[PDB]
């Protein structure tokens, strides 16, 4: 059938793994996927024990591509020490500013994700899996529903998959406008038919998740790695990039670059190489002022030689690279980040509820030159005090990027204070 | 007594039968109701609650929480305009100016015929193609007023 219109995001790969098909901006259906040896990794996996698959994913060094970089095998190991039934959830809520890596897998190579979900579900003994896709990805939703029906038709889903005795159904749930529903516990609340309110952790989902049962939540990009780990073996997968942070990674690059789009690169690539070697440098060859790692971190032009890995001194996060050049106003940019957190706090925690609101409200007065001395001191205090009592990552980081701009661009902030 | 037209009720029942538990279908049902009516009619929520076997206050709270649902304004076509960091940097204001020149409306307003509503939204995750907008389920990069006019002419 025909799907809703999708912008043709540029995609480029040095590894030809996650973007082998998804580098071409169109739906790749099951026949094209099968021609490339698709679903042969699933056949291999179903002839391995669940425990063996967990061991391979562990030894691969695969880390959570959702942005936190939690070791995937170790997450699965926590889940399977708890009695069943267990649930597998694919997180397709992708809503971080500048982050469009997951959608190109979903919309162009949905069978890569589906194969990954089936192998992961078998690995943790889940007979029910969910894809939670944000409401603003309607094309992704229809493409996944159609792809799941293709997989059923070819016997990759349903009861007794390929005589293995393993049963799996994959349900596709849609979001309805909330960034917070990507937080794994808020996602689970939404799947249960409720408001997306994060739960106090611990427990983690692997202990108590969907209907209080052991639940693994993994990001689209994380799951898309699983067929490669099985197909190549964990040893060969570890040859890709540095041996401590191995495998392909997708880098969504936007803002003031000549070639904005998604780059599949190894994680030993530097931020400078992403911008200048791959994304074609800056618009008008203007100097880089800052890189926003989505709404999480602000890196200065002095921090471009860092690796794009999950190391303490690495870029980390989603791999999201928003480039600002010498003429972009950092305070204007900080206001947009404040406006984002204002719009998305669920309001359960008092300092998050009031802090996200006041940070945006006061920074708007500062930007428009209407801020009193008390508004200035108020903004500083509020920015430092969103995190206290917070029960999820939103309250923990709502002031983080803005604080980094106050520390790294004091000259620009001072201009506004006058 | 408010009643769902049979063609809508059939779709809602399909959503409710899809998941292992009825209450999991709540967001797919509300998407379906908004698609049918051009908004969520307040009167629709009691019968939906009955079909989901949930309290009415549960359903009302869900409609209030999720930003895509609109109980205020009927609109045939929702023009979702990204107002987040990357689209702002790359020309959200040029897109909004072009929309005002063509349709005569600003963010939050509906055209007098009820055809178009401009809905300001957070990052639509198509940031490389900034500035981004949707027309219902269709998503586009804004290039210019002449290009936007051609796109909007396809929605009748
Ligand atoms: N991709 C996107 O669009 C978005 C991505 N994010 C990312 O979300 C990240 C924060 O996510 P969180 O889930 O709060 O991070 P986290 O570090 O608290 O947890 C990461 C994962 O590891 C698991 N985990 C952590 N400690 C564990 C333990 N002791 N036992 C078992 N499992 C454990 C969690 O359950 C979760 O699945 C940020 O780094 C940000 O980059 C945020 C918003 C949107
Ligand atoms: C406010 C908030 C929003 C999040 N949104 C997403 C999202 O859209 N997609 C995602 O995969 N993870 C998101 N996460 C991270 C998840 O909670 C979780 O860490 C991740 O889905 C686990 O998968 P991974 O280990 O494969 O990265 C979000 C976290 C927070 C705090
Ligand atoms: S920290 Fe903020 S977003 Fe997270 S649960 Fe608390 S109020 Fe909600
Ligand atoms: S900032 Fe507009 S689509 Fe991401
Ligand atoms: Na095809
Ligand atoms: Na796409």
């Amino acid at each position: 059938r025909s799907y809703p219109a999708i912008p043709r995001i540029y995609a480029e790969t040095t590894l030809n793994m996650l973007l082998k098909r998804a580098k071409k901006p169109r739906v790749h259906s099951i026949d094209e996927y099968l021609k490339d040896g698709g679903y042969q990794a699933l056949e291999k996996a179903l002839n391995m024990s669940p425990e063996e698959i967990i061991d391979w994913v562990d030894k691969s060094t695969l880390r959570g591509r959702g942005g936190a970089g939690f070791p995937t095998g170790k997450k699965w190991k926590f889940a399977v020490q708890n009695p069943g039934p267990r649930y597998f959830i694919c997180n397709a809520d992708e809503s971080e500013p500048g982050t469009f890596k997951d959608r190109i897998i979903i919309e162009r190579d949905p069978h890569l994700l589906i194969e990954g979900i089936i192998i992961s579900s078998y690995a943790i003994g889940a007979n029910e899996a969910y894809i939670y896709i944000r409401g603003e990805y309607p094309a992704g939703y229809y493409i996944l529903r159609d792809a799941i029906e293709e997989a059923k038709k070819k016997g990759f889903l349903g009861k007794n998959i390929l005589g293995s005795g393993f049963d799996l159904e994959i349900y596709v749930a849609r979001g309805a406008g909330a960034y917070i529903c990507g937080e794994e516990t808020a996602l689970i609340e939404s799947l249960e038919g409720k408001r997306g309110h994060p739960r106090l952790k611990p427990p983690y989902p692997v202990q108590k998740g969907l209907w209080g049962k052991p639940t693994v939540v993994n990001n689209v990009e994380t799951i898309a790695n699983v067929p490669f780990i099985i197909s190549m073996g964990w040893e060969e997968y570890r040859y890709i990039g540095p041996s401590d942070y191995a495998g392909p990674k997708l880098f969504p690059v936007s803002g003031k670059v000549k070639k904005p789009g998604v780059y599949e690169l190894p994680m030993n690539t530097t931020l400078r190489e992403v911008i200048f070697k791959y994304a074609g440098g800056t618009l008008g060859n203007k100097k880089v002022k800052a890189v926003f790692s989505g709404a999480l971190d602000c890196f200065s032009s002095e921090e471009l030689d860092i690796p794009m890995d999950y190391s303490p001194l690495g870029f980390g996060g989603t791999g999201t690279v928003i480039v600002l050049t010498e003429e972009d106003d950092i305070v204007e940019a900080a206001l947009k980040i404040a406006e984002f957190y204002e719009h998305e706090t669920c309001g359960q925690c008092t300092p998050c509820r009031v802090g996200c609101y006041e940070q945006a409200n006061l920074l708007e007065k500062i930007y428009k030159g209407e801020a009193t001395e008390q508004d200035w001191e108020g903004f500083d205090f509020v920015n430092r005090n969103i995190q206290p009592t917070s029960i999820c990552g939103l309250g923990a980081v709502a002031g983080r990027l803005i604080r980094q701009t106050l520390e790294k661009f004091p000259e620009e902030w001072e201009k506004y204070r006058k | 007594e408010f009643e769902f037209p049979e063609e809508l009720k059939t779709k809602l029942q399909e959503h409710i039968n899809y998941f292992p538990k009825k209450r999991q279908a709540i967001l797919l049902c509300l998407h379906e109701i908004q698609n049918y009516y051009g908004y969520i009619p307040p009167e629709s929520l009691k019968p939906l609650a009955d079909m989901l076997e949930l309290p009415l206050n549960h359903v009302e709270g869900v409609v209030a929480f999720y930003d895509m649902f609109d109980r205020e304004d009927k609109a045939k076509y929702r023009i979702r305009v990204c107002v987040s960091i990357v689209c702002h940097l790359m020309g959200t204001n040029k897109l909004l100016k072009a929309l005002e020149n063509i349709l005569g409306i600003k963010p939050g307003e509906v055209t007098p015929d009820g055809k178009f509503k401009i809905v300001p939204v957070q990052c639509l995750s198509a940031c490389s193609e900034a500035p981004v907008f949707m027309v219902n389920d269709d998503e586009y990069k804004f290039e210019s007023e002449v290009q936007l006019n051609e796109i909007l002419s396809r929605y009748t």
